[PDB]
Order: structure tokens, then sequence, then C-alpha cells
């Protein structure tokens, strides 16, 4: 186990790969709440599944952070909680809807 | 009725038959150098400043004088528009006198302008 | 969820403006002309907003020009006449607009330069 | 020159002076006005006409680099001298 | 016929051409041009080997130029441009590098002028410098060395 | 430069540096403040031929940008991860 993950305030993980299976799992449950043809239930299962390969295929904790290329194992854990953070909020958003207003004629013009 | 279709960069402008490329031009949008044409003056076709590119032929036309022809694509950026451009602005400084900082044209002149521009 | 808000657009009491320079300022809504030392025509694209001349006097020290008009060198650049006429409504100026200026088409022939029989044959080339 | 107004304030290269009743000179009281006294308009006229043998002539003002643009002069006229516009340096050309 | 050095084969407009070329080549409108000349008007100018052709051409230059009409740019500035550096280049007074600013020049008044005077001006030179670079390049040399 | 031995010493030893080989007052190792005039060199640009400035007109060259999406498949993110950063070999620990 490492001493320290360097970064202040982040503190080290005594179970990195049990955690990620249950951070990764909850996010995935959580997506099955958006609307199957959610570009973000899409693309979120997609990359979720990937990390999730990863922690099971990979026991090493070293060897781990190479493949999942997201920094320290505990950076990595504090974006799953991210992720999961974000899905709850977008299922309340909605942002799968169609778009709510287009602008004026010529907001986006410029020079004018 | 009678207009006829030309095309400057591709863009397609109807005009009325006797419209010179210069003309033609500003129906776009687009001002083509010059220094000898006046809209208000007879052509005269001398300083040489407008010629420009007419797609798929050899030499450059004067824009100012040259009637426009029906199907024309006028390129008034290309390579050998702005070549022609270039040399004639050389020859117009090549005897020019050193002056800007004591000629009251200076910052109000066409040759200083289209000498930066072209 | 949205209001109705059923009146013009009235933002003078909110923008800071002394009182002074909102009811006695004339904006003029305009295209600027083409400066006649040149046949350069791309200053001529915009409309622009400017105020009335105020009083520019001599500085008793130096001789320089004073002013005590805030609104001076105030301009204002707008792609169409109707921005720029809602620009001023909802900050209270009077404002005058004039029409835009664009040049007649003219029927120039190189060849009217060798009349055999009219006035426009040239004498000189 | 330096010519002195009747109220005796010196008359400066750009023909300036306050004249009686101008309450500014009030400024000059228990100090002075300050003018240059190496008139330009003079000095230049001190320089001799330059005698060229040919129709053009060329000036820079003198130093190269450190001189104004490179300007040339045209002498064809006889009832007067050619004057660059830069530095009032007269040329003449030589029969 | 060995001291032949080079032809104008159709008038001070057409480009020279030199004596190789001259061995075989029909005088007609089309076998001229694909000798990167002309016909002309079928004036055949012939000079020999005691010829200096740099000079020769020069004059020729120095021709057009008393003789454009100034009406437009290209000519009226581009064609005593080029006079005062073909002068030059009699003398050698000159870099190898205004060989092909010289060629620019003239590339530049062909085909941008009123009428084929111009054209007929810049012809001479591309001739000149398309067959005779050495000629050029060597005088300008022989004054550097005479100029340290 | 002017102390004598003994101060030299003193000091030296006092900050437990040689001091007078790298003295923060500067003596004459230092340039003339008269130089020879230079002669700078030209840029790419200055040359008699094949330099037309429209081959060589950044400005012109700049474009609006492109529209990818107007209001009028595997997921992607903004550039590949940061490569880890390694240790200095010069001195890990300072
Ligand atoms: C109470 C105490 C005061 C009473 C005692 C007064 C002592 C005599 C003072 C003489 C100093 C001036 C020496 C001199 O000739 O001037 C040089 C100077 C020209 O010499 P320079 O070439 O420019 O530089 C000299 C050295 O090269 C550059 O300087 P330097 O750094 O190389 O030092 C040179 C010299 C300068 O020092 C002295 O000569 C006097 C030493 C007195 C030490 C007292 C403590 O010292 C030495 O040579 C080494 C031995 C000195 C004793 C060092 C002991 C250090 C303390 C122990 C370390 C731990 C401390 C804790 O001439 C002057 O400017 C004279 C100006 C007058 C100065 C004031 C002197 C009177 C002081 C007050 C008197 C009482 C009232
Ligand atoms: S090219 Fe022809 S029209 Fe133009 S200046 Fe020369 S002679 Fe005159
Ligand atoms: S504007 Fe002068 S040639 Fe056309
Ligand atoms: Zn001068």
């Amino acid at each position: 186990l490492k001493k320290t993950t360097g970064l202040v305030g982040l503190a080290v993980c005594e179970t990195p790969h049990e955690r990620l299976k249950i951070l990764y799992t909850k996010i995935l449950d959580v997506l099955g709440h958006i609307p199957k043809n959610a570009a973000y239930r899409k693309y979120t299962e997609q990359i979720t599944n990937e990390k999730l390969s990863m922690v099971k295929a990979e026991p090493d904790v070293k060897k781990l952070e190479e493949r999942l290329q997201g920094g320290q194992i505990e950076e990595v854990i504090l974006q799953a909680e991210n992720e999961l953070s974000l899905a709850r909020k977008m299922i309340q958003w909605k942002p799968w809807e169609p778009l709510v207003e287009e602008p004026p004629a010529s907001q986006w013009k410029w020079p004018i | 009725s009678n207009l006829i279709e030309v095309f400057v960069d591709g863009q397609s402008v109807m005009v009325e038959p006797g419209t010179t490329v210069l003309q033609a031009c500003e129906k776009v949008g687009m001002q083509i150098p010059r220094f000898c044409y006046h809209e208000r003056l007879s052509v005269a076709g001398n300083c040489r400043m407008c010629l420009v590119e007419i797609e798929k032929a050899p030499k450059v036309v004067a824009a100012c004088a040259m009637p426009v022809m029906k199907g024309w694509n006028i390129l008034t950026n290309s390579e050998k528009t702005k070549k022609a451009r270039e040399g004639v602005m050389e020859f117009l400084l090549a005897n020019h006198p050193l002056d800007c900082p004591i000629c009251d044209q200076g910052g109000e002149c066409d040759l200083q302008d289209q000498s930066m521009m072209f | 969820q949205l209001i109705t808000v059923d009146e013009k657009l009235d933002i003078t009491t909110i923008t800071g403006v002394p009182e002074e320079h909102i009811k006695t300022r004339k904006a003029r809504i305009f295209v600027p002309a083409r400066n006649n030392m040149q046949s350069g025509v791309n200053n001529t694209k915009k409309w622009k907003m400017e105020f009335d001349t105020r009083e520019r006097w001599e500085n008793p020290l130096m001789g320089w020009a004073s002013t005590a008009d805030p609104l001076s060198n105030l301009v204002l650049t707008f792609s169409t006449k109707e921005d720029a006429v809602a620009f001023a409504e909802k900050n209270g100026w009077s404002y005058d607009v004039e029409e835009r200026k664009v040049p007649k088409p003219k029927s120039k022939s190189y060849g009217a330069n060798f009349s055999w029989n009219k006035r426009t044959r040239v004498s000189t080339k | 020159g330096v010519r002195t107004s009747p109220t005796g304030e010196k008359v400066t290269h750009t023909g300036q002076v306050y004249d009686d009743g101008d309450y500014r000179k009030v400024r000059f009281v228990g100090r002075q006005k300050e003018v240059n006294e190496n008139f330009a308009i003079d000095l230049i006229a001190e320089q001799p006409v330059s005698q060229v043998g040919s129709r053009v002539i060329s000036c820079d003002g003198g130093g190269g680099a450190l001189g104004h643009p490179r300007v040339y002069i045209n002498l064809d006229k006889e009832t007067k001298t050619g004057t660059c516009g830069y530095c009032g340096l007269q040329f003449r050309q030589q029969h | 016929w060995d001291n032949l050095l080079a032809v104008i084969p159709g008038g001070s407009s057409t480009p020279l051409i030199p004596k190789s070329v001259c061995e075989t080549v029909l005088m007609d409108f089309d076998a001229l041009i694909q000798a990167q000349t002309g016909l002309g008007t079928a004036a055949v100018i012939v000079m020999d080997r005691s010829t200096d052709i740099v000079k020769a051409i020069a004059r020729l230059i120095e021709f057009y130029k008393h003789e454009s009409c100034g009406q437009c740019t290209p000519c009226r500035e581009g064609v005593d441009w080029m006079n005062k550096v073909m002068a030059r280049f009699v003398r050698g007074d000159a870099r190898p590098a205004e060989i092909d600013s010289l060629w620019e020049i003239s590339k530049q008044i062909e085909g941008h002028t009123i009428c084929a005077l111009g054209d007929g001006a810049a012809w001479p030179v591309q001739g000149l410098i398309r067959h005779f670079r050495p000629e050029l390049e060597e005088r300008m040399q022989q004054f550097a060395q005479q100029h340290q | 430069a002017s102390a004598t031995r003994f101060i030299q010493w003193l000091r030296n030893w006092a900050s437990g540096r040689d001091l007078q080989a790298k003295l923060q007052l500067r003596y004459q190792e230092i340039s003339k403040r008269t130089q020879p005039p230079p002669k700078l060199p030209v840029g790419p640009s200055h040359k008699l031929s094949n330099n037309y400035y429209c081959t060589r007109d950044g400005r012109r060259e700049a474009m609006p940008p492109s529209i990818v999406m107007s209001s009028q498949k595997k997921a992607v993110s903004p550039a590949p991860p940061i490569k880890r950063w390694e240790l200095s070999q010069d001195e890990p620990y300072l």
C-alpha cells in the first residue's frame, strides 16, 4: 500500500478495487433510469463498462493505474464519484430533450 | 427579363447586358482595386490595377472596362489575380517619391491603402 | 416559469446616466458617408449612432480643446437601422434617423469614348 | 529673429506673443517666457545653394540612415532653386 | 556560319535564338513558336560572335523605352525599369540575384498591358536570359573583381 | 576585491562558502561600455525573386471558424489523456 497519494486532501484508499467495483456498478444502475436512446446513457455506459473491465482484469494496483490512465487510483475513485453525482443530476435535468429555444436571428454572428 | 447570369467566385449574380466585370463584383459586395476608374468619369483602363482572372481564361481582363459575358466566373481572389495586383502596385511605387510624412494625402491615400491591402 | 411584461423596454433609471444626458441629447442614426478623398467603400457598411456636438473651448494654460460633454466621443456601431433605433428607444434618447445612401447603378461603356456621332466621344486619352 | 513686442515680450518663431491687455502674460511675472533663440527659418536660409550638373538630384539630409527619407528633386526650372521638402537644402543646375 | 552567335528571326519583339536552334529551325509561324520565339515580321537580324549580345539587347530595350506611349502602368514604369537594369547588366554592375528579378519583372509586364508593345519589350529580355545567362553572370563576376 | 587576507578568511569562514570566487559586486569581468558596431542579419523574405507576398501572407490564410453543429459510436475526449510525468534524474528529491 502506498504511503500517500501525493495530493493534499486525497487520502489513500485501503481497498481500491472493491471501491471501484461498487462505484461503477452504482453508476450503471443510475444510468438504467435514463431513456435508452439518450446519448448520455449510451456513452457513459460504454466508458463505465470499459473501466470496470480493467478493474476486474488487473489485480495489481500499480498496473491498474497504468491501464485506466487516469492518475492515482484515488483520483480514479474520486472521478467515479463525480460521474455518479452527475448521472443523478442528469435525470432531473433531462438534457436529452430537444433544444429549449432557438437563439435570436443573429445572436452568434461575429463580426457584426 | 434580359438579365444574363455571371458568377463571382462561384456565386451567381444576374446583371444587365453591358455591365462590366467590376460592376458585377460590386453586386456581391466586393470592391475591385482601382486607380484610374471612377464611376462618374468615362472609362480609361490605363492604371491596370483592376486586372482580374476569368476562370479558364489565360489572360486577365481589366475589370473596369470589360463587359461581362454569360457564364463567366470572375476569380477575384485567385493566385493569378493577386499576383497581377502585386506587379501593378510594384510598378506604381517604383518612381513614386518617399513623401508620405510631408504629403497631405497621408492617412487617406488610396495608394497607401491599396499597397497595404493588395 | 415566465411572466408577461407588457411595457416598452425602458432602462434609463438603471443605467446610471445623469438626467441631463438622457433628455437633452439628440442621437443621430446614420450610415457614414464615404470619405470622398478615397474610393474605398468599406467604412460605409455599418450603421453608426452619435450624439449632438457641444461646446469645446480653449484651455487657458496650454490652449488645448477642453470639453464638459461626457458623450463627445461616444460612437456606437450597429448592424441595421432597426438595431440602432431599438437601442435608442430603450435608453431614452431622442434620435433622428437618416436613410442609407447607396450609389446609383451606372451604365459604363468603354466604347462610348469613340462615338461616331455622340458627344460622349473623348478628345484625349 | 527674436523681436520684442512693444510691451517688451519676446516674439517666438511661431509669431506668438500676448497682446496688450491679455491677462495671460501675468504667468511670466517674476519668472520668464521660454523662447528658443535659434530660428530654423533663419538658419536654413544661411546654407549656400549647391551647384549640380544634372537635371535630377537626390537628398537624404546627410548622414545616410541618420537623415530623412531619400527624395529626388527636379531642377528643370531655371527661375528658382530646387528645395528639399524634408530639410530645406537648395539645389541648382550647373548650366 | 560557325561565327554565328544568335539570330532574331522576326524583328526586335521576337526573342533571339542561339546558333544551335538556327541550325534546323524553319521560318514560319508554328516552327518558330516551337523554338520559343516567333515569325513576327520575318526581319532576320543576324549577330556574329564579335557581337556584345547583352549590349545588343539592351539597345533594344532602350528602343522600347523610347517608344512606349506611357498610357498604361506596366509598360510606362516597367519598360523604363527594365532599361535601367539592362544598362547595368551591360557593365556587370549588378548581382546574379538580379537576373531572376529581371525575369520576374518582365513577366509582370507581359500580358498585363493595354497593347502588345509591353509584351514586345519583355520577350527580348526573356530570350537573352533564357539563352545567355552565363554571359550575364560572367560579366557580373568580371565587374566584381575589378572593383576589389 | 580589496579586502585583506584576514577579513577574507573571516567572512569566508562565517558564511561557510568561498565568497571571493563568486563576488556579488562586478569588476572587470563585465563587457566594455563601448562596443563595435553590429551588422544584423536579414530575414527570409529579403529576396529579389520567388518572393510574392501572396505566397507568404499569414493573415489572409486565417479562416472563419468551422461550424461543427448549428441549431439552425465510440465516446471521445477533447484530447488523449495526459501522459504521466516522470521523476527527474537530475535530482528527484530536493
Ligand atoms: S503597353 Fe502599349 S498602351 Fe501600355 S504604355 Fe506601352 S505602348 Fe502604351
Ligand atoms: S481601374 Fe485602372 S485599369 Fe481598371
Ligand atoms: Zn533633404
